[PDB]
Order: C-alpha cells, then sequence, then structure tokens
C-alpha cells in the first residue's frame, strides 16, 4: 500500500553516457530498497540490494544512493546491452511493492534500413487470403513511416505492424509490415510496393504479381 | 546452481482456475521466501503473493486475496499458486522468485496465463521466399492462439541475423508474427532454410522448407 514513483519513464542516452534513474517511496521504506534489470519477456535481474550493495556479478558501472526516500539507480557509462526497462522495489516488511520501471533505450547514429518485401505464398492464397510482408532491417531510429501501395493506390486501414527489440550489439531496430487483402482483391491488381521514409530519404520496394 | 523451475499455466476461461509450480534446487538453506509476481503484456511488475515454506505464512495482494491461493510442499521443494476464479486482468506472465527470510536474486522462466473463452488453435505457416549481396527470407506464422509460438531456424545451426517479431493480435482475435534472417545472394539453392515453429499450447510443431520462388 506505499507507491514507489521512478523518474523518468523512458529515457534515451548515447553510449558511455551517465544515466539516472530515481524513485521516491511514498512513505519510510528504511533503506529496503532493491534494483531490478529486466530485458523484454525474460525475468528481471538482481543489480542492487539495500539501496547501494552491489549484487554479485553486476558490472561495477551500476551504482545506487538513497536520500531519505529519494532512491538512484546510476549508470556511469551506459553500454549497449544495458539496453531493459529497470525497476525499483521496497521490502520494508511482506507487502512488496515495485516501481513503474524505466525503459532505457541506446542512442545510437542513423542507420537506413535494409528494406524487403515478399509476396503472399501460393499455399496462402489457396486459402483466400493474401498476406503482404514488407522488412525493414536493421535501422535507427525507430520511428520510421512505412506506407503500402497497389497499383500506385495509397492504402490505409489493412496493414499491421510489429518492431523487434533494439539489437544489443549494435542498437538497431528491424521491422515488419504486414498487408493483408482477400485474395479476390490481391489478384486484381499488378503492382505492390512497400515505401519506408526516414529523414530526407525514402525508398520504395515492390513487385509485380505474377512476375 | 540455484534453480526456480515453473510449470503450469496456460489458457483458461473466465470464472476458471490454474495451479502453477516453482521447483526449486540447489538451495543452501531453507531461509527462503518464495514469491509470485506477474506481468500483464505491456505492463510493469506486480508482486502477487509470498510464503515462508517451512512454517506455511503467506502473504497477498489486495488483487488477488481470497482468489489466489500460494502453499508448499517442502517435502517436493515445490511452491504453488492455486489461482481460482480468474478474470481477464489475470492474464500475465507469472514468474516465481526467492529471497531470504536479500532481494529477489534467483527467479524462474515466467509462464503465460491468458484467461479467455477463445479456442486453441495451431497456426499456419507459410513461406516469405526470397538485392546485391545480401537476402532475406523467412516464414509467417499466422492465426494462431494463445501464445506463445518460438522459431528457430534449420534446427539451431542458424542463429545469426535472425530477426523474430512479436506476435500481433489480428481484428480476427488470433496471432500473428514472421520471423526473418539474412543470408548470402550466394547461399540460395546450395543452402536450404527451414523454419521450426513450435506452438506447445497446441501440442503442435512446423517446419517448413523456405525455396526461393
Ligand atoms: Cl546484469
Ligand atoms: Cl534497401
Ligand atoms: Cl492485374
Ligand atoms: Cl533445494
Ligand atoms: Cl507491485
Ligand atoms: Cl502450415
Amino acid at each position: 500500500d506505499i507507491q514507489m514513483t521512478q523518474s523518468p519513464s523512458s529515457l534515451s542516452a548515447s553510449v558511455g553516457d551517465r544515466v539516472t534513474i530515481t524513485c521516491r517511496a511514498s512513505q519510510s521504506v528504511s533503506s529496503a530498497v532493491a534494483w531490478y534489470q529486466q530485458k523484454p519477456g525474460k525475468a528481471p535481474k538482481l543489480l542492487i540490494y539495500s539501496a547501494s550493495d552491489l549484487y554479485s556479478g553486476v558490472p561495477s558501472r551500476f551504482s545506487g544512493s538513497r536520500s531519505g526516500t529519494d532512491f538512484t539507480l546510476t549508470i556511469s557509462s551506459l553500454q549497449p546491452e544495458d539496453f531493459a526497462t529497470y525497476y525499483c522495489q521496497q521490502y520494508v516488511s511482506w507487502l512488496i511493492t515495485f516501481g513503474q520501471g524505466t525503459k532505457v533505450e541506446i542512442k545510437r547514429t542513423v542507420a537506413a534500413p535494409s528494406v524487403f518485401i515478399f509476396p503472399p505464398s501460393d499455399s496462402q492464397l489457396k486459402s483466400g487470403t493474401a498476406s503482404v510482408v514488407c522488412l525493414l532491417n536493421n535501422f535507427y531510429p525507430r520511428e520510421a513511416k512505412v506506407q503500402w501501395k497497389v497499383d500506385n493506390a495509397l492504402q490505409s486501414g489493412n496493414s499491421q505492424e510489429s518492431v523487434t527489440e533494439q539489437d544489443s550489439k549494435d542498437s538497431t531496430y528491424s521491422l515488419s509490415s504486414t498487408l493483408t487483402l482477400s485474395k479476390a482483391d490481391y489478384e486484381k491488381h499488378k503492382v505492390y510496393a512497400c515505401e519506408v521514409t526516414q529523414g530526407t530519404t525514402s525508398v520504395t520496394k515492390s513487385f509485380n504479381r505474377g512476375e | 546452481e540455484v534453480q526456480l523451475v515453473e510449470s503450469g499455466g496456460g489458457l483458461v476461461q473466465p470464472g476458471g482456475s490454474l495451479r502453477l509450480s516453482c521447483a526449486a534446487s540447489g538451495f543452501d538453506s531453507g531461509a527462503y521466501l518464495r514469491h509470485w509476481v506477474r506481468q500483464a503484456p505491456g505492463k510493469g511488475l506486480e508482486w502477487v503473493a509470498s510464503i515462508y515454506p517451512s512454517y506455511g505464512y503467506t502473504s497477498y495482494a489486495d488483487s488477488v486475496k481470497g482468489r489466489f491461493t500460494i502453499s508448499a510442499d517442502t517435502s517436493k521443494n515445490t511452491a504453488y499458486l492455486q489461482m481460482n476464479s480468474l478474470r481477464a486482468e489475470d492474464t500475465a506472465v507469472y514468474y516465481c522468485a526467492r529471497s531470504a527470510a536479500p532481494g529477489m536474486d534467483y527467479w524462474g522462466q515466467g509462464t503465460l496465463v491468458t484467461v479467455s473463452s477463445a479456442s486453441t488453435k495451431g497456426p499456419s505457416v507459410f513461406p516469405l521466399a526470397p538485392s546485391g549481396g545480401t537476402a532475406a527470407l523467412g516464414c509467417l506464422v499466422k492465426d494462431y492462439f494463445p501464445e506463445p509460438v518460438t522459431v528457430s531456424w534449420n534446427s539451431g545451426a542458424l542463429t545469426s541475423g535472425v530477426h523474430t517479431f512479436p506476435a500481433v493480435l489480428q481484428s480476427s482475435g488470433l496471432y500473428s508474427l514472421s520471423s526473418v534472417v539474412t543470408v548470402p545472394s550466394s547461399s540460395l539453392g546450395t543452402q536450404t532454410y527451414i523454419c521450426n515453429v513450435n506452438h506447445k499450447p497446441s501440442n503442435t510443431k512446423v517446419d517448413k522448407k523456405v525455396e526461393p520462388k
């Protein structure tokens, strides 16, 4: 029933930068605070206990401190593999509560995606649906506009995107866009095109149905 | 080494029940609590319950009180979470963890619980068939429920360059995802590429040979 407020909720910093994450307890938690690192979909990893004690094996770039109800995690020199969501936790009792989390992204130089487009498989067309897939591979920053054109007509409403998490070594993203049409609609048109815009550059990959 | 291995979990209807298990190895004493902590999709960590196995003392979060029970079989080194009267808000990855009776130093691998009335359905797997020196290929994994599917390539011998995208919920209420990999153009046709798609919730594995079109 005691709140732990993390700040910021997310941040982007460059490799070798100093990163500061804070966490304020609603009441007195004494020093009973731990810090965790969690890669997406993986179990959290203990970093710091008792506000400032490093856990076995944790690189010394991680450090924690306490001032009354205000707790700080510091990464003195951010490395690419430190991309994660970081969580504070109190355990003054046991009525444990976690902070809301701070997602840390690695800031990097711009990298243009390698763009690929995939027609639907003949196997899928037998089922009455056509999925056209556009791949944006190993790019930075994450923000990119991806548009579908069919016979040069701009599409809307019929696609969905998904994005990988940051690569732990080169800090890039990959992105898929999937266009769903009925087979009938697919067979009525020739040119399928995926257009990717970033900054001053827009790249369109296409195929002609049947070729 | 200390290990916490979770089992149980999967799909269950609202109002239904599930029992999670957390089997412990490698402990040097029993002066440890056991915890259940859950993570709803896209959300933060939430403590659920604690037990001191040797004594039976338990502790619960308001959000699960009178609905979930934690217990322990010391003779089997196993803590349990009996989850009754489940709601959709209970859908999450459930972690078991230990801490000294310190911090939560060891955690299980997590197990997904999906509370929903929708039916299990295995995936359909279609090829993404293969400019310059690098070509991409992949497998589209379409229309399954519930999560998760895992994907590997060439039975694990191909790992670098693989991107397996997080699943997206389609408007049909089924999940979809793709897995892609980039390889040298010259390797097409001299190399065979196979995606291995595992959907344990339906006890189905699909291997798809991805050939040039
Ligand atoms: Cl770590
Ligand atoms: Cl390109
Ligand atoms: Cl046409
Ligand atoms: Cl043990
Ligand atoms: Cl919590
Ligand atoms: Cl299939």
